[PDB]
């Protein structure tokens, strides 16, 4: 039982990162975008404002010194810029057609942007896995009006819980089953406390 | 013919294309054709930082430093009209593209110098009478080096120019005057000059590659302290085309 | 002065984790 | 808690930290002696649950105090060793934590705070480029204060237009 | 010494009066209301979309 | 930095006064007819 | 653990004590100006 | 006996004045790594670019901190969640400013610690105890998984760990608030309950023995005198412990049976702290607190605030000064 | 204070002609807006383009004028631009482009007709927190 | 003699108008007709000398003439601040609600 | 007067240490049996 309680645990944590990180076998059209996918998906909305309303994103520098729309991963890749940055990593079928050899493509950028693109981008920004326990939609500051609370914050969440709380029946189960092989599951004999046959620390 | 999968996380991305030792022919320049930059890629290879002497008379020298800021340098997918001028030179100005990269490189000692490396606004001309472009072709030409941080940016006291405190709240009854430098913030736009030195060229392609130089100032901080002067060194690709 | 401080006390501490594990008084049973 | 982080600085101030260490190590102390009991038991039964296997007037120890020891003496290097002296510090180190954060708190009733240290503010003032996990919080302090200030404090009747809100970038 | 009394007015000359900081504040915006509590001018964070500010 | 000047001492004694005192009863303790 | 032989019990009577003490003092009071300069 | 053997025995001594044992193998490099790195970092670490927008956070001694300011400072927002090893750095002059040490520390000691827990088990095995000690331990433990490698995980990125410093501590713990109000998450709650709770019945256990003890010293000596290590006879009274408590309350209310109060001192604590780390651990995917922003509405539709709203407006403070220049779009989504 | 006919009677049209809705259309229409709207407009602000916001003063000043009720049908049947130089079906719900905002697909006249009143009237109610976003709260 | 510019500017026309040269694009959205179509083509084509300039921005239809000619009493022209036109700040400067 | 700043604590640990060490000394021997 306490083998089987720790490889349930491990697939457990498993199953949480697999539903928060992969878009794949948890399809974002049925389990909403990732939090990697919504981040970069904000970044996305409004280098498309922006760049409609006549800005060159390439060359727009945010405050920090970092591009305000793309910069460049620590490799070099082209990547969206801001704090969703560490997210470069996230890949999606409605931001691989911008993407080139050296990541995000400023030519495709510029002239190949599809609706169905920019469409895609602003559900994902505004259905973001953020939300409270009560099912308040968006940041813990955000005002009661959206129900929402990710599919894949409750998988991830549930999932988390039961593979920790697996872990500690491995424990609980594996000390007890050495304990009780080994014959002191009980408790100390009185009369044949083991300590008391061991030379001392000192 | 990489994919973005054959090349994402190798450090190729922050490298300009090169071109074969083969290219050394001349790409023909028509005067009654018009020609654009298609793509200008700059790849730094060494940072230099002119130290600082005390006498003030001195010789004073470019110095090596360290990157600290990793394959994040390099500018790429710039692109710009490339005028064929009265007396045969060109002139590459420079409309959009990745221009700019924050670095940071550190001095033996430790101390770190952030940089704007960048070749925005771009206006760089050839010697007179280009009818080919060739391995002895050069652009020298000049660029903006606007400030390091832009104006919302806010120091770790809050403190900015187009935003922030104008004050150091934390000291509510100290003297202004000795803090004016750090509490009022200011927005430098400075010079920096270029040369490309082209030393391959597919006259077939339009495509030419070589080294550059630059020279401009650092980061300033905002106003804060003086900026330090910075040589850069590297390869540059272009792939030239009629427009 | 600061450092040095901060660090001095810190490494006493150390120094009393070393005695007071191997230099305690040894626990005896009666 | 909220208003004495940002108008305190209450989280800076060594007599919370003292209480801090108290509760926590309150807690610990609980845990670690509750559990070090429960693994210690003498078997006093036949029982697989072993809680019938002690007697309210038994005059013996239901535990072994020798072999905690010595578990507690190879695993962490020191142990108790005497059961007064136990009880009397599983007593005495919650109730001296609650006592500092006491003190601490009689202090903020006069606004005499634990809320800057002087030299990081001179070093900060005079250098833009200076930054620590203090001025990070003493930001967060700031923007606190004045975007609660007004309905938490509205006998003062606060009107702070937008643009004298403290803001970072795009936030 | 006393610097004196300070007085502020707005270009219509309407006297303009700084509020005071709470105890409770280490710091404190500056805020220009008319004798009536209405806010007339301050000292803005953000500079882009000000409508108060001394220069104004 | 501009720190307090009487910090230091402050430290100091702050640290050898109490510890100078345990020293010294544990000392005497010591050396104590076991 | 055998215990060292070679322990021996020290002392410093209340006359040394006053000595020393005497010598302390006496030496601060004269090197501190030295020390503060 | 071979080599391998007698090396196996050593190992696994109950002689040691430390155990070691094979989960001590893993254990004492690892920890020991982690220390170094720590103590070296602290003391002479230079600043840290933690969110990766190129404004280095200064966390050590030597650089401008003091004890309650300095930190090790978590990696760099531009690293994410990838591994950042030394041997990545070109120099490690790169690596210092990319917060390579916070990667080595926090790698280093959860690996330790973990193994820390296993030895407990082992070493009561070795000695014939039972074994659940380790399983109180996975209480802490957890609880520094949660703030150290899972919330960075949900977050996607290292540079969200808690800090290894106090006031970066108190950084992540504002920031938090700000941003998942775990105030009113009830596994918070009941972490708070847990320690709380923990430490009330730390204080109420001991002044309970305390207040029971058997006379056997004088009143010029100490009363720990009147027990010996290894007596078989228990040091205080029980009965009059429970005669008290029971009366202070009600009979049953009160604990008869030393092993089920033990037990309950044991298990109140470590579920609460239990309850903390799954609370990290799960608004770590933005499952937040309650929010009950604008909940109560009267009959025309204005808002009227209750105590969480006041909550919510602190919360806005915190989230729109906190990294002041590292956002450029108006939704702070990780 | 109460949700009085005066509060619910709001602009049909640009000529000066009002509509006044029932208590149920109110719900009705917040319901449907917080339905098909909210995740982008909740509490009168867009949050794809914050620039825009649903501010009766806001809608007033948009080509052709969104401020009454014939205005916001419209706009939810052919959205445009604030300056109506552009038709923005294909980004922006719709019944135009209901086929790629299936949401908008079981939307009738009368559904039209209570989001429109809704965002007219929300603001009688929260005054400056419609459109306000969090500086409001 | 350090100046903050941006508060220094806040005292000349561009602290009363929206100042053609230099004023965040979101502006135009104060004014009937000039968000987006004009906005855009106002900001790329800047900098102007006098306000009136603006109606000569090529391709220009007559209405769209008419709508900046109505709110030319709007407009305002000062010197290009760099601080206030880098880092495309007048197409987004880092403002939101 | 502008004193060197390290005058203080050296005086103080001038006296203290060495002082100490004596009182420590003499404290345990007073304790020894007879
Ligand atoms: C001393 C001992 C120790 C005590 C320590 C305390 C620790 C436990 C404390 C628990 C306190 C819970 C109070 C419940 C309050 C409540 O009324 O809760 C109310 C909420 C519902 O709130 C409503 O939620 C709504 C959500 O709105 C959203 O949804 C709405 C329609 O649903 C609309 O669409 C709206 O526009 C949209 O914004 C609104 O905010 C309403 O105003 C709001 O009242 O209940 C829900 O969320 C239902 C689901 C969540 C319930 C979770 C309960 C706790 C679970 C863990 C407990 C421990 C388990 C251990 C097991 C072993
Ligand atoms: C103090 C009192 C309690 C004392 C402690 C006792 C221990 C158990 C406590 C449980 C709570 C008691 C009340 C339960 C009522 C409730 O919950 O009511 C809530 C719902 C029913 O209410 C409905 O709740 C909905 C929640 O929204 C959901 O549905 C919405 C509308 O479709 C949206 O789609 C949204 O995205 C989605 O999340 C909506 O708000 C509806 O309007 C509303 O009617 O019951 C449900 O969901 C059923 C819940 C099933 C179990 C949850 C499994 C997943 C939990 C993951 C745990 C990991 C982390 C936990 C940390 C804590
Ligand atoms: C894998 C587990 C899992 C997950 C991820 C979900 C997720 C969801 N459920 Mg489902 N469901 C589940 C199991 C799950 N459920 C179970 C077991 C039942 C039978 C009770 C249901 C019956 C059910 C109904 C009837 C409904 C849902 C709904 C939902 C949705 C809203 C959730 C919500 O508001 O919860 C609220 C949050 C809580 C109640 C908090 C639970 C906290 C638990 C009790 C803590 C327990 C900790 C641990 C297990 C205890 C250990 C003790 C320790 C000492 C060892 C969400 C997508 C709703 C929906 O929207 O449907 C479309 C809905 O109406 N669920
Ligand atoms: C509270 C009780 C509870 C509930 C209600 C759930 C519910 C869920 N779990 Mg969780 N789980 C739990 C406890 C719970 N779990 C515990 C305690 C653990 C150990 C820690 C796990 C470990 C776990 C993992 C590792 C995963 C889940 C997953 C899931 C989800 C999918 C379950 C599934 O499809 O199984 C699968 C069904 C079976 C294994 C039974 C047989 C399936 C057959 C082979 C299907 C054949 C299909 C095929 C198409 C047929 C075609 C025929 C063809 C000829 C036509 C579901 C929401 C999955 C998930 O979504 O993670 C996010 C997942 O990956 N669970
Ligand atoms: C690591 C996390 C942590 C921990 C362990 C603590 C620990 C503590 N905090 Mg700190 N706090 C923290 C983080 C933390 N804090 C942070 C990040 C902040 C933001 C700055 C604060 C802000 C804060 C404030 C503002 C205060 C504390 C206080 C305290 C102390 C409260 C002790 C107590 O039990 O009072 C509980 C109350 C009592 C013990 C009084 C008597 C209670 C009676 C007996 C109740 C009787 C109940 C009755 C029988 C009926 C009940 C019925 C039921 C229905 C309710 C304790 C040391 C308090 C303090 O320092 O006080 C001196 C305090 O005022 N903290
Ligand atoms: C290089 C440099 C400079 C590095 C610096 C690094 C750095 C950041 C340092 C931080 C500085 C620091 C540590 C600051 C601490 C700040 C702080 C708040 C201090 C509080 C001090 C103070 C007096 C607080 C007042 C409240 C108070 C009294 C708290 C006491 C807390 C306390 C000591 C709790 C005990 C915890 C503990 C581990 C107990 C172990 C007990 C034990 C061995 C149990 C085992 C056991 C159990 C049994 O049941 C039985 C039967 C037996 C037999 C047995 O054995
Ligand atoms: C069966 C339910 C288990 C629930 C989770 C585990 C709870 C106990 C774990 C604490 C471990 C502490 C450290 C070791 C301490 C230790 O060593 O344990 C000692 C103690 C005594 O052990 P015994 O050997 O006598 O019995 C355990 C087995 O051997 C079975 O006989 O163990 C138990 O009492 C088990 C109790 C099971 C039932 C407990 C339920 C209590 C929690 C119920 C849920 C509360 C949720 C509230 C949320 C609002
Ligand atoms: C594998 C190695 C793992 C552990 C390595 C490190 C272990 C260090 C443990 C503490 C050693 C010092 C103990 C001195 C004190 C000492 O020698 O204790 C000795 C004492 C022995 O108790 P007895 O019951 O034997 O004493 C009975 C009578 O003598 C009473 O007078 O132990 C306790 O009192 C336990 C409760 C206090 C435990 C306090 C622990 C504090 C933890 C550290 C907190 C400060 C850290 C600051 C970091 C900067
Ligand atoms: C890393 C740095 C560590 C620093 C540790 C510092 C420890 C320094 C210990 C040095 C203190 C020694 C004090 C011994 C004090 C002391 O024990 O004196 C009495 C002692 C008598 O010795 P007996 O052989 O009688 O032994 C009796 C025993 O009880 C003593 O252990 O004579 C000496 O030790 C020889 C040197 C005498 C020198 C004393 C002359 C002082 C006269 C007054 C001078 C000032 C006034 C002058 C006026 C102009
Ligand atoms: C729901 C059906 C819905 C309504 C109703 C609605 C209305 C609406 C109006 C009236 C405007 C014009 C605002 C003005 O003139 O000031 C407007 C503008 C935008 N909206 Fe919208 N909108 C509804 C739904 C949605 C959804 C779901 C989103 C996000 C995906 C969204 C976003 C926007 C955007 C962007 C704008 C600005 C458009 C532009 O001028 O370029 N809306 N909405
Ligand atoms: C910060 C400044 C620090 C300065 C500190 C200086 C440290 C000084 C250490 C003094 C050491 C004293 O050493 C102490 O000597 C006495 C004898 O004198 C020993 O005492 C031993 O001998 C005596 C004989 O009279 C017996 O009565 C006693 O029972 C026995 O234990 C102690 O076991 C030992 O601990
Ligand atoms: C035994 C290891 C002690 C820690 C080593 C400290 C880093 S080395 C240290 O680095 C500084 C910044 O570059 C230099 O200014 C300084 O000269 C140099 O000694
Ligand atoms: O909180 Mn708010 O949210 Ca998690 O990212 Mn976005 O800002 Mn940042 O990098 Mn540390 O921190
Ligand atoms: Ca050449
Ligand atoms: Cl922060
Ligand atoms: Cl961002």
């Amino acid at each position: 039982l306490s083998y089987s309680l720790g490889a349930l645990s491990m697939m457990g944590f498993i199953a949480t990162c697999f539903v928060w990180f992969n878009n794949t076998v948890y399809p974002s059209e049925f389990y909403g975008p990732t939090g990697p996918e919504a981040s970069q998906a904000q970044a996305m909305t409004f280098l498309i404002r922006d760049q409609k309303l006549g800005a060159n994103v390439g060359s727009a520098q945010g405050p920090t010194g970092l591009g305000k729309y793309l910069m460049r991963s620590p490799t070099g890749e082209i990547i969206f810029g801001g704090e969703t940055m560490r997210f470069w990593d996230f890949r999606g079928p409605w931001l691989e057609p911008l993407r080139g050899p050296n990541g995000l493509d400023l030519n495709k950028i510029k002239n190949d942007i599809q609706p169905w693109q920019e469409r895609r981008a602003a559900e994902y920004m505004t259905h973001a896995p953020l939300g409270s326990l009560n099912s308040v939609g968006g940041v813990a500051t955000e005002i009661n009006s959206v129900n929402f609370v990710s599919p894949r914050s409750w998988l991830a969440t549930s999932h988390f819980v039961l593979a920790f709380f697996f872990l500690v029946g491995h424990l609980w189960h594996a000390g007890r089953a050495r304990a009780a092989a080994a014959g002191f599951e009980k408790g100390i004999d009185r009369e044949s406390e083991p300590v008391l046959s061991m030379p001392s620390l000192d | 013919t990489l994919t973005y999968d054959d090349i994402v996380g190798t450090g190729l991305a922050n490298k300009c294309p090169t071109l074969d030792d083969t290219a050394r022919g001349a790409y023909p320049i028509d005067s009654s054709q018009t020609y654009r930059i298609a793509r200008l890629c700059l790849q730094p290879t060494t940072f230099l930082v002119k130290e600082e002497p005390k006498n003030k008379r001195q010789e004073a020298e470019f110095v090596p430093t360290k990157l600290v800021t990793r394959e994040t340098t390099s500018l790429d997918q710039i692109q710009g009209e490339l005028k064929v001028n009265s007396d045969g030179s060109l002139t590459f100005v420079e409309e959009d593209g990745i221009d700019f990269q924050p670095v940071t490189v550190q001095m033996a000692g430790g101390e770190r110098i952030p940089l704007l490396f960048t070749v925005k606004n771009l206006v760089a001309s050839t010697q007179p009478n280009v009818t080919s472009i060739t391995t002895s072709t050069d652009f020298k030409g000049e660029f903006n080096v606007p400030s390091y941080r832009t104006a919302n940016f806010l120091d770790p006291k809050g403190r900015g120019l187009a935003s922030g405190y104008d004050s150091a709240i934390a000291l509510p009854q100290a003297k202004e005057e000795e803090l004016a430098r750090a509490n009022v913030k200011r927005f430098s736009l400075t010079k920096g000059q270029i040369s490309l030195n082209v030393a391959k060229v597919d006259g077939r392609t339009g495509e030419i590659a070589g080294t550059f130089e630059s020279e401009q100032l650092s980061d300033d901080d905002m106003g804060a302290h003086e900026p330090h002067e910075v040589k850069i060194q590297g390869v540059f690709y272009a792939s030239i085309e009629p427009a | 002065m600061e450092t040095i401080t901060y660090v001095f006390i810190f490494a006493c501490i150390i120094a009393l984790f070393f005695f007071a594990i191997f230099f305690r008084e040894p626990p005896r049973i009666t | 808690l909220l208003f004495f982080q940002g108008f305190h600085n209450w989280t800076l101030n060594p007599f919370h930290m003292m209480g801090v260490a108290g509760v926590l190590g309150g807690a610990l102390l609980c845990a670690i002696h509750g559990a070090t009991v429960e693994n210690t038991l003498f078997q006093d039964g036949e029982g697989a649950s072993t809680f019938r296997a002690f007697n309210p007037t038994q005059a013996e120890e239901t535990y072994s105090m020798v072999t905690a020891n010595r578990f507690w003496s190879q695993i962490f290097g020191i142990a108790f060793s005497n059961k007064r002296w136990l009880h009397f510090f599983m007593l005495f180190v919650p109730v001296t934590g609650l006592w500092m954060s006491a003190i601490g708190v009689v202090g903020l009733a006069l606004n005499l705070r634990s809320y800057d240290f002087i030299s990081q503010e001179i070093r900060a003032a005079e250098d833009p480029e200076f930054e620590t996990f203090y001025t990070k919080n003493l930001l967060l302090n700031e923007g606190i204060r004045a975007w609660m200030a007004p309905q938490d404090q509205p006998h003062e009747n606060f009107v702070f237009p937008e643009e004298v809100l403290p803001r970072g970038n795009a936030l | 010494a006393w610097k004196g009394h300070a007085v502020f007015r707005n270009k219509e000359g309407e006297e303009l009066f700084v509020r005071r900081m709470p105890a409770f504040f280490e710091s404190f915006p500056v805020i220009l209301t008319d004798k009536n509590g209405v806010v007339k001018a301050d000292i803005p964070f953000r500079r882009a979309e000000s409508k108060y500010s001394f220069e104004q | 930095m501009e720190v307090n000047q009487l910090g230091l001492i402050a430290t100091a004694l702050f640290v050898l006064v109490p510890s100078v005192f345990l020293i010294i009863l544990y000392v005497q303790t010591e050396s104590q007819q076991k | 653990m055998e215990p060292n032989p070679n322990r021996q019990p020290v002392e410093l009577n209340r006359t040394s004590l006053y000595l020393g003490l005497l010598l302390i003092l006496v030496l601060a009071l004269l090197f501190s100006s030295y020390f503060f300069n | 006996a071979n080599l391998w053997e007698r090396f196996c025995n050593w190992v696994t001594s109950t002689d040691n004045r430390l155990y070691v044992g094979w989960f001590g193998v893993i254990m004492i490099p690892t920890l020991l790594a982690a220390t170094i790195c720590f103590v070296i970092a602290f003391i002479a670490a230079p600043p840290v670019d933690i969110d990766g927008i190129r404004e280095p956070v200064s966390g050590s001694l030597l650089y401008g901190n003091n004890i309650i300011t300095g930190a090790v400072v978590p990696s760099s927002n531009a690293i994410g969640l990838h591994f950042y090893p030394i041997w990545e750095a070109a120099s490690l002059d790169e690596w210092l400013y990319n917060g390579g040490p916070y990667q080595l520390i926090i790698f280093h000691f959860l690996l330790g610690a973990s193994c820390y827990m296993g030895r407990q088990w082992e070493l009561s095995y070795r000695l014939g105890m039972r074994p659940w000690i380790c399983v109180a331990y996975s209480a802490p433990l957890a609880s520094a998984f949660a703030v150290f490698l899972i919330y960075p995980i949900g977050q996607g990125s290292f540079s969200d760990g808690m800090p290894l410093g106090i006031s970066g501590t108190f950084n992540f713990m504002i920031v938090f608030q700000a941003e998942h109000n775990i105030l009113m998450h009830p596994f918070h709650q009941l972490g708070v309950a847990g320690v709380f709770g923990g430490a009330l019945f730390c204080a109420m256990h001991g002044s309970l023995v305390t207040s029971s003890l058997i006379r056997e010293t004088t009143e010029t000596e100490s009363a720990n005198y009147g027990y010996k290590f290894g007596q078989e006879e228990e040091t205080y009274n029980i009965v009059a412990a429970h005669g008290y408590f029971g009366r202070l309350i009600f009979q049953y209310a009160s604990f008869n049976n030393s092993r089920s109060l033990h037990f309950f001192l044991a298990a109140w604590p470590v579920v609460g702290v239990w309850f903390a780390a799954l609370g990290i651990s799960t608004m770590a995917f933005n499952l937040n607190g309650f929010n009950f922003n604008h909940s109560v509405i009267d009959a025309k539709g204005n808002v009227i605030n209750t105590w969480a709203d006041i909550i919510n407006r602190a919360n806005l403070g915190m989230e729109v000064m906190h990294e002041r220049n590292a956002h450029n779009f108006p939704l702070d989504l990780a | 204070a109460e949700l009085t006919p005066e509060v619910l009677t709001v602009p049909l049209n640009s000529e000066g002609k009002t509509i006044t809705l029932t208590e149920k259309q109110y719900l009705e229409g917040k319901r449907l807006f917080q339905y098909a709207c909210a995740s982008c407009h909740v509490g009168g602000i867009t949050k794809t383009n914050p620039s825009l916001d649903l501010r009766t003063e806001t809608l007033a000043l948009a080509t052709p004028p969104r401020d009454n009720i014939e205005g916001l049908v419209d706009y939810m049947k052919n959205p445009t631009t604030y300056d109506g130089e552009q038709e923005i079906a294909e980004v922006h719900p719709s019944l135009r482009s209901a086929d790629i905002f299936p949401k908008m697909r079981n939307l009738t006249e009368k559904d039209l007709v209570a989001i429109a009143g809704h965002i007219l009237v929300e603001p009688k109610i929260l005054g400056d927190k419609w459109g306000g976003g969090k500086v409001y709260y | 003699e350090l100046v903050n510019v941006v508060d220094e500017k806040l005292g000349t026309a561009y602290g009363e108008k929206i100042d053609l040269n230099n004023t965040n694009i979101a502006a135009f959205i104060q004014y009937r007709g000039l968000y987006p179509t004009l906005a855009k083509l106002i900001v790329k084509n800047a900098p102007y000398e006098s306000v009136e300039d603006v109606l000569n921005i090529p391709g220009l239809t007559e209405r769209q003439k008419q709508i900046l000619r109505e709110n030319l009493e709007h407009f305002t022209v000062t010197e290009v601040e760099t601080a206030l036109v880098e880092g495309g700040d007048r197409y987004n400067n880092g403002l939101y609600k």
